[PDB]
């Protein structure tokens, strides 16, 4: 039985829920008082890909309540009840890059500063959206990812790495006062010049 | 003469509500994974008879876009108010906030922190009034009042919840493009 | 008796002398093998100003050796000897900016970033120049410089800062291995939001 | 196939000699504030008869301008050189090196420190090798050779820290134009 896997807002501006795998879905929203819940069937089945359906700017609206279901011949495999605003989960950072900070004279230690930017679809430029990042590293030969506390600008300095061994690092973002944390980038290698 | 900047008293709000927000939120979330399941929160959705609150009354906006044509004015005006209206209905939450486990959870703690904001807003309407003309509808309207008991609540703490997200929202849409290089590169 | 109080290469592309209160200065450099020294006069007492002589681009070459002496009636009142290589001091670096980089909850401390730019006529986009900047802050109502090892980039938190208080902050260039720090920016004043 | 980034070697190159010259520097002042006053100072440098250094003879550019149109072979082809002149000559200030008080100074930890910069530039002349014509003079030379003391000394501790600024002033010429985003923003 299809049954829903995730609705997010990547920006708060648009929205896509998606599904397991003809399965169609039914949506309204409270267009005020009371509900108009004329239940419409889904406006785009494919601009978010399979077993999706996509809700651009216009079928988008934040603090007004969302219901949503997939129906089947003689179903109702799933129903979902939201709202857009508390189903923001951003897009991963961008644009990684490292470079040194302060020179550790004899080697074993360094300092480097990360800097990366907003993902493009998230309006800071104006108000729309506020957005707190964490980044993470790590050895690479480890697999426990050492976390540093969320800072809310797009660059921070991570000292002591020790020059001896290749590091990666990865940041991810969240609106503020959401809990969402979209995916990471892309990992970020760090290679220092060791030695001298 | 010109004019004093205002990216303190910006800076003095922004940190007001932005607390206000992680206040609500977090008492909500707290609440609702406690006495409310998916069950619940549907059927309560559901029903406007109770997920309808009272500050739904004054006329704020619902995307970007539409938000984003909001004189200064306007925008400060609509934050005055939800701000106004959780004014006395807070009392009420008093318990649940004093009964929950954030570090600033209490009715007064929060009482003191919206008179606080109010001023705050007033101030920059004062200031920060951005030519927008002081004559329309919504600037002719006061406040909203508030009239079992897991539900009530569990509907005020959805929203204040939404309301301090508005708020919040709409004071930035003013900093930004009243104080520059504030939501800067 | 007028005597030389400085000579400054700001980009390592033009220099200036300077000297205390007609005066008139001379200058010759290594064209090569022994010196074709035909001690030329000053060809610019204008551009920089009283009591300055202005060597643009042209009359500048680094690695390649200067003498220098300003004449009187029947004088010669200081000579001085000198490498440009070896005289540069960057102007301040400028457009000093800050940010809260983490809210510290009940208050009492605050983290912010600063951030500014290289002085514009420093040739670093390229190679000419690498630059070192060193930052300094304090409360206002204190006279002694908090003061912080030099780092690489053009921007770095500072950690801490009591929120109950005014501070200030000033950063100034100096390009690797070369003694000189030019003057220190403009101040920055750092008032943060207290109490929430 | 395309080709691997040089960034890991350019790096590597450029801490290098940046270390050579912040070691020959340091030197150097502390040599000059002990032994030689301004007085012989102008003495000195107003006689090529000791102002002047072997590693003088191989034409290197003189401003900014000049060097900035200077390919890429060709500013380490000059490095390479400059590098290659003090490889012996280095074996004299040994005890003024091993004399100093610069943790780092040692007439063989910078032998050593030159054999490495050495290698590194020649691999990056067979990578980097950005086009230019390996056909020219400058291509066709070898390097230098050298050979009281007070003066004859501070005579190459002059020298010696003039051309380890050009050798890394000509390589991030070199980084900078090959390696994008290095010396960013």
């Amino acid at each position: 039985e299809p049954k829903f896997t995730k609705c997010r807002s990547p920006e708060r501006e648009t929205f896509s829920c998606h599904w397991t795998d003809p399965i169609q879905l039914f949506y309204t929203r409270r267009n005020t008082q009371e509900w108009t819940q004329e239940w419409k069937e889904c406006p785009d089945y494919v601009s978010a890909g399979e077993n999706s359906c996509y809700f651009n700017s216009s079928f988008t609206s934040i603090w007004i309540p969302y219901c949503i279901k997939l129906t089947s011949n003689g179903g109702t495999v799933d129903e979902k009840c939201f709202s857009v605003d508390e189903i923001v989960q951003p897009d991963p950072p961008i644009a990684l890059n490292w470079t040194l900070l302060n020179v550790s004279l004899t080697g074993i230690h360094a300092d480097i500063q990360v800097r990366w930017e907003a993902p493009r679809n998230a309006d800071i430029q104006k108000g729309w959206m506020v957005l707190e990042y964490e980044l993470q590293y790590k050895e690479v030969n480890e697999t426990k990812w050492k976390m540093m506390d969320p800072i809310l600008t797009t660059s921070v300095p991570v000292y002591s790495l020790k020059v001896d061994k290749e590091y990666e690092v990865r940041v991810r973002s969240k609106q503020r006062n959401s809990g969402n944390y979209g995916e990471f980038s892309e990992v970020l290698y760090v290679t220092l010049p060791q030695m001298s | 003469f010109p004019t004093i900047p205002l990216s303190r008293l910006f800076d003095n709000a922004m940190l007001r509500a932005h607390r206000l927000h992680q206040l609500a939120f977090d008492t909500y979330q707290e609440f609702e994974e406690a006495y409310i399941p998916k069950e619940q929160k549907y059927s309560f959705l559901q029903n406007p008879q109770t997920s309808l609150c009272f500050s739904e009354s004054i006329p704020t906006p619902s995307n970007r876009e539409e938000t984003q044509q909001k004189s200064n004015l306007e925008l400060l005006r609509i934050s005055l108010l939800l701000i106004q209206s959780w004014l006395e209905p807070v009392q009420f939450l008093r318990s649940v906030f004093a009964n929950s486990l954030v570090y600033g959870a209490s009715d007064s703690n929060v009482y003191d922190l919206l008179k606080d904001l109010e001023e705050r807003i007033q101030t920059l309407m004062g200031r920060l009034e951005d030519g927008s003309p002081r004559t329309g509808q919504i600037f002719k309207q006061t406040y909203s009042k508030f009239d079992d008991a897991l539900l009530k609540n569990y509907g005020l703490l959805y929203c204040f919840r939404k309301d301090m997200d508005k708020v919040e929202t709409f004071l930035r849409i003013v900093q930004c493009r009243s104080v520059e290089g504030s939501c800067g590169f």
